């Protein structure tokens, strides 16, 4: 008559003989599957060309998010370095004749 | 005016006194009746916007193609327009110049989005409910018709409670429960 | 962001995996963690103040985050959803056990009483309920539709009786006694409940 | 018209359906007294919203009350729920306010899952 | 949440679709791009095209695992439950803990009078990425799905020459620590979806030197796991097995979760066919 | 499906068959059913008839 099924294949040791053998293939040449973890002036008519498109970026984005009524969904990445300056820390605040803090703004760690 | 003769005609072959080219077409007119939108400065409101699309889309056309700023800049600005909601689809960039129009940023507007959640049956009848304070965002009832809805944010309209409109809804399905006072 | 004031910086500026917008935001009273909550992600975001990295995202809201707040008595933390439930959250020490707590309508704006005792609570029927934490159930509610005062803006086409912009109260603050509450919304009135007897003491315009 | 409020009332799987009309005192429970509900234990579990707030409450009106789904248990938890419910929604509607939050305030202190359904959603741990 | 997560499923398939429309524009922009760069002649259909032309401009900055587990692939740890059909035989209710040691970050949720509605509804809301459910024939165990939570596919798999823990000796206890993995003899497109649907139960990154290997072998269209600890010698790897062996087999495959029992089916086993036992992933 | 084979052992001897009906409806036999001594469930790929005929070819 005629089938319709490979069936169940028979696990012989023959079969784990063959499987066995495949596993010490790839730890030993270490080449096997695992799920990695995804990580994290040019021109001066180019930067000329860079600046005025950021700077109407910029205006865009407030026109809409103002449209958006604010809600704003936030930019993925950002990275910078910036700098600062060693002063009394009363000379970081706003024009008024008192202040809270009279140490210097850089820390005694950090000179 | 009149029907003017076949002589009268070929020296008025240029005057027409409802439709100029300076008018353009009337699409301004033509998408107000389509979206029942209420002050007629509203569409050169969005159509400054949706013109500003353009030209920011134009001047990012004309940076080399592998530069990683512009790779980076559009593909920023297509999560801001997609979250938004006035483009349907994230993948084109020239979407950007292409599908951005009037009537697409038009259909974010709070009525359109009470027609397409079926919350009224048309879209005249959802600023008559709007207008008369049934609808409401979250927390706050919203009152302006002219409400734009994010993508993120247009989970969130339902009905004011306690309502006489969603009281109504209510009872269609045997469904009150008035110690919600619905 | 964390900030200084002895020396006006940042420490750390805390932020999301998937960049979610931050509504609001609770400080481990040992500060140690700061949790803040979304419109966008209904997750509990997780802070260290030392690693700037987010310990834990806890989540199991539907609906959004509204408030966050600590004990500043034990420590447990509870949140303020709009799937109209409280629910409040054991995050210290081998626990991680959740307990839920219903309520009628959309919560807005919790707070914590300084005994660490008990929740007050700003639903969007108007009610203020007071809850206690190492029981689910509630101690009393005072009832704030009535004694709202409401504005009829220019543009309004109803009545300022019967418009439901306003009668609810968007936020809540205890008293150090823990025997009084101001409410205060985007209605034009301000409250001062007592917490016993439940019944205001003097409505501010 | 005639003034009713129709509450429901919620457990595992049984709904309550009360409607709620000012009368003459009658409380029905699927067109029979509710002196005659089934487990005859649990009787005086659905006498809670008759027996905590006070009797003289319901003299003025009725409580037609008629319950699908659930057991022989889950349906006294529901129509202890939907009666308390279909009388604390009757004093906010046609009578005073003040009644009201005297009997959200009475069946609170004694049991709170006569008013919320109490959900006992799963938890993953 | 129940709103937001309906309409992101209905979202993700119009820009499904929307690709399927313009996967013949991402074939005709590879011609644009290729014959600016090299190759004069243009072809005729692409010759008379103004749109696409005035397309392309912006078109020419543009550029795998599968669309459902992209936007977690290598960020967030999975959560995955181990759970059981309905008044579980207590051969199966160990072997249960076996699939919940086989995955890290596996927890193991008896099941009894919950609906499947009630506890998927209740895990998208507490959030776990996939759900692993098992049934049995008299103490053995025959089946097994996997189906990945926010709106992710779902895989019945049949499994059939099982031996369980239990049974062997007390020899100790797993390792528990994050494994490697193998994946050996996946050719097809079909075989790929396999691949990234089971990929994604583990943890991700796992270290150089972690000792224990789940190798996921296919000889013969039955997915063959095997679970594996190795140590190294001065020449040879040699290995030795703990845990459990399976056959395994996919016979099914929504896109939906295992909720929903009228989403897509993306693959179906077909039995009864002329030609049912000639191809291979078929 | 009953009367095809007389004993349990002999439906052993035949399983996996692609069994096909008049309606043209295909299927396999798949295990002998045990408390009669001759029947035994067959999967086909749709609906069979109670007013249906299975015929298993051989040669």
């Amino acid at each position: 008559f005629d089938r319709t099924a490979k069936p169940v294949p028979v696990i012989t040791s023959e079969v784990t003989e063959s499987l066995e053998d495949m596993i010490r293939r790839r730890i030993q040449d270490s080449n096997f599957d695992d799920l990695q973890r995804r990580t994290l002036a040019l021109s001066e008519e180019l930067q000329k060309a860079h600046s005025e498109i950021s700077e109407l970026y910029a205006n865009l984005v407030y026109k809409l998010d103002v449209l958006s009524s604010v809600h704003f969904v936030p930019k993925p990445a950002s990275t910078s370095l910036e700098i600062r300056v060693e002063t009394p820390t009363i000379s970081m605040e706003d024009a008024q004749p008192l202040y809270m803090s009279n140490a210097s703004s850089l820390a005694p760690q950090e000179i | 005016v009149r029907k003017l003769k076949h002589h009268e005609q070929k020296l008025l072959k240029k005057v027409d006194f409802l439709e100029w080219k300076q008018d353009q077409g009337h699409r301004d007119t033509q998408v107000m009746r389509t979206y029942h939108i209420q002050n007629r400065e509203d569409y050169h409101k969005y159509n400054r916007i949706c013109g500003d699309i353009r030209r920011l889309a134009n001047k990012l056309s004309l940076l080399p193609p592998t530069d990683p700023f512009r790779r980076k800049h559009e593909q920023l600005l297509l999560d801001k327009l997609y979250a938004m909601g006035v483009l349907t689809t994230k993948s084109k960039i020239s979407d950007l110049e292409n599908k951005v129009t009037v009537s697409a940023i038009c259909r974010r507007r709070l009525p359109v989005i009470m027609h397409r959640l079926k919350m009224a049956e048309t879209i005249q009848d959802a600023v008559k409910f709007i207008e008369q304070g049934h609808v409401r965002v979250g927390p706050n009832l919203i009152n302006d018709p002219a409400y734009l809805v994010t993508r993120n944010m247009e989970d969130y309209v339902t009905w004011v409670d306690n309502s006489k409109i969603k009281k109504t809804l209510l009872r269609y399905r045997n469904q009150i429960d008035d110690f919600d006072f619905s | 962001r964390a900030w200084d004031l002895i020396r006006y910086r940042n420490f750390r500026t805390f932020t999301g995996t998937e960049r979610i917008q931050f509504n609001c935001l609770a400080v481990d009273p040992s500060g140690e963690v700061v949790c803040a909550g979304s419109l966008d992600n209904f997750d509990i975001h997780v802070w260290s103040v030392q690693t700037g990295q987010l310990l834990d995202a806890l989540s199991g809201h539907e609906g959004p985050v509204s408030c966050l707040s600590f004990s500043q008595e034990n420590s447990v933390l509870a949140s303020a959803s709009w799937d109209k439930t409280i629910r409040i959250w054991s995050i210290f020490g081998r626990s991680q056990q959740v307990e839920p707590i219903e309520v009628y309508s959309d919560v807005l704006a919790l707070s914590m009483r300084p005994d660490g005792k008990e929740v007050a609570v700003s639903t969007l029927k108007g009610q203020i309920s007071i809850f206690n934490i190492e029981d689910a159930k509630q101690v009393g509610n005072i009832d704030c539709r009535k004694d709202i005062i409401s504005g009829r803006f220019n543009q309004d086409r109803f009545t300022a009786k019967n418009s439901e912009r306003s009668k609810f109260f968007t936020t809540i603050h205890y008293s150090f006694d823990g025997m009084a509450i101001v409410a205060g919304g985007n209605n034009n009135s301000i409250c001062l409940y007592d917490v016993p007897n439940e019944v205001l003491l003097k409505r501010f315009i | 018209a005639v003034p009713s409020v129709q509450t429901f009332g919620k457990k595992k799987s049984a709904t309550a359906v009360a409607h709620v009309k000012a009368g003459k005192g009658l409380i029905k429970v699927n067109g029979s007294p509710i002196t005659l509900v089934e487990p005859e234990i649990l009787r005086f579990k659905v006498y809670e919203p008759l027996l905590l707030v006070g009797l003289d409450k319901f003299s003025n009106i009725d409580i037609r009350v008629r319950v699908t789904g659930g057991g022989h248990v889950s349906q006294v938890y529901a129509i202890r729920q939907a009666i308390a419910k279909g009388l604390v929604a009757y004093h906010q509607k046609y009578v005073d306010e003040q009644s009201k939050n005297e009997l959200k305030k009475a069946f609170t202190s004694y049991d709170r899952t006569l008013l919320i359904a109490d959900s006992r959603r799963p938890e993953p741990k | 949440m129940l709103r937001r997560q309906a309409r992101e499923r209905r979202e993700y398939l119009y820009r499904k679709a929307q690709e399927l429309q313009d996967s013949q524009l991402q074939q005709k922009r590879q011609i644009i791009k290729q014959a600016l760069a090299q190759g004069k002649p243009l072809p005729k259909e692409l010759a008379e095209d103004e749109s696409l032309q005035k397309d392309f401009r912006y078109d020419q900055s543009l550029k795998q695992v599968d669309d459902e587990y992209a936007a977690t692939s290598g960020i967030m740890d999975p959560r995955i439950i181990v759970t059981t059909s309905r008044d579980p035989s207590t051969r199966l209710s160990q072997f249960a803990k076996e699939i919940k040691l086989l995955f890290p970050n596996a927890v193991r949720l008896n099941r009894g009078n919950y609906v499947m509605p009630n506890l998927v509804d209740a895990c998208k809301k507490s959030g776990t990425t996939d759900l692993v459910v098992l049934h049995e024939h008299r103490g053995v165990p025959t089946s097994l799905t996997i189906s990945h939570f926010p709106h992710g596919p779902t895989a019945q798999f049949s499994l059939h020459n099982v031996v369980m823990r239990h049974d062997i000796i007390n020899a100790g206890n797993q390792s528990e620590v994050n494994p490697h993995l193998i994946f050996d003899n996946f050719t097809t497109a079909l075989g790929k979806r396999v691949v990234c649907i089971l990929k994604h139960l583990f943890n991700a990154g796992p270290k150089k030197d972690s000792e224990r290997v789940i190798t996921f072998a296919n000889r013969g269209d039955f997915i063959s796991v095997r679970q594996h600890v190795y140590v190294r010698t001065r020449e040879g790897v040699e290995i030795a097995e703990v845990g459990p062996r399976f056959e395994m087999r996919l016979f099914e495959l929504r896109l939906g979760t295992l909720e929903n029992k009228d989403a897509d089916v993306e693959w179906q086993l077909r039995r009864f066919i002329r030609t049912a036992n000639k191809k291979d992933y078929l | 499906i009953k009367d095809m084979f007389s004993s349990a052992m002999e439906v052993a001897r035949f399983e996996g068959a692609q069994i096909k009906t008049v309606s043209g409806i295909r299927g396999e036999i798949k295990r002998a059913l045990s408390k009669p001594e001759g029947h035994y469930r067959a999967a086909f790929e749709d609906k069979i008839l109670m007013s249906d005929i299975v015929i298993l070819r051989s040669w």
